[PDB]
C-alpha cells in the first residue's frame, strides 16, 4: 500500500482533531501555500484559516508565504517510519483563533 | 560575518518567523516586520526582553544594540503591539 500521508491538527479553540490526508506528490517534497490552502478547502471545506506548524521551542507560526513553508519543511524532525507520513505536521486553526498563539511575554 | 542562519520571531496577534541577518539596525528591522504584517510602518511598534527582565522595553534606533545581545539559539524574539 503506497499512500503518502499528512498528518494534519485541526484546531477548534485551543484543542485539535487529528485527519490524515492523501497526498499523491513525494515525501521528500516541499509544497506551494497555495496548494496547501487548496488540500485544506477539499478536506474541511473551509478557507476562513491560517496554516501552521509547531517549531523547536514549542511556538505556534503563522505561515504566510512559500519560503515559510519551506523553514517548516526544512526544519522538520520527523523520523522515516514504515507509516509514509510526510516528517512535518500541518496545523490548521480558524483565521482569528488567536487563542493558540504563545504570543505572551 | 557569520556562517549561522538567524530568524527574528515576531509576537503580533499570531506568531511569524523570518529569516534575518545578525545586528540589523531598526530601520531595517521594523520595515522587515511591517512588511511580513502587512502594517504601516508607523503602526508597526515593537518590543524586546532585556537580560533577566520579566519587562519589555520599546526597540528603537537606541536600543537595537542591546536587542541583538538577546538573541537565543540563533533567534531574537520580538513583540509586536496588537
Amino acid at each position: 500500500h503506497m499512500t503518502n500521508w499528512l498528518r494534519v491538527y485541526y484546531y477548534e479553540d485551543t484543542i485539535s482533531t487529528i485527519k490524515d490526508i492523501a497526498v499523491e506528490e513525494d515525501l521528500s517534497s516541499t509544497p506551494l501555500l497555495k496548494d496547501l490552502l487548496e488540500l485544506t478547502r477539499r478536506e474541511f471545506q473551509r478557507e476562513d484559516i491560517a496554516l501552521n506548524y509547531r517549531d523547536a521551542e514549542g511556538d505556534l507560526v503563522r505561515l504566510l508565504s512559500d519560503e515559510d513553508v519551506a523553514l517548516m519543511v526544512r526544519q522538520a524532525r520527523g523520523l522515516p517510519s514504515q507509516k509514509r507520513l510526510f516528517p512535518w505536521k500541518l496545523h490548521i486553526t480558524q483565521k482569528d483563533n488567536y487563542r493558540v498563539y504563545n504570543t505572551m511575554p | 560575518g557569520s556562517h549561522m542562519a538567524y530568524t527574528l520571531k515576531v509576537h503580533y496577534k499570531y506568531t511569524v518567523v523570518m529569516k534575518t541577518q545578525p545586528g540589523l539596525p531598526y530601520s531595517q528591522v521594523r520595515d522587515m516586520v511591517s512588511k511580513k504584517l502587512e502594517l504601516r510602518l508607523e503602526h508597526t511598534k515593537l518590543s524586546y526582553r532585556p537580560r533577566d527582565s520579566n519587562e519589555l522595553v520599546p526597540l528603537s534606533e537606541d536600543s537595537m544594540k542591546d536587542a541583538w545581545g538577546q538573541v537565543k539559539n540563533y533567534c531574537l524574539t520580538l513583540w509586536c503591539e496588537n
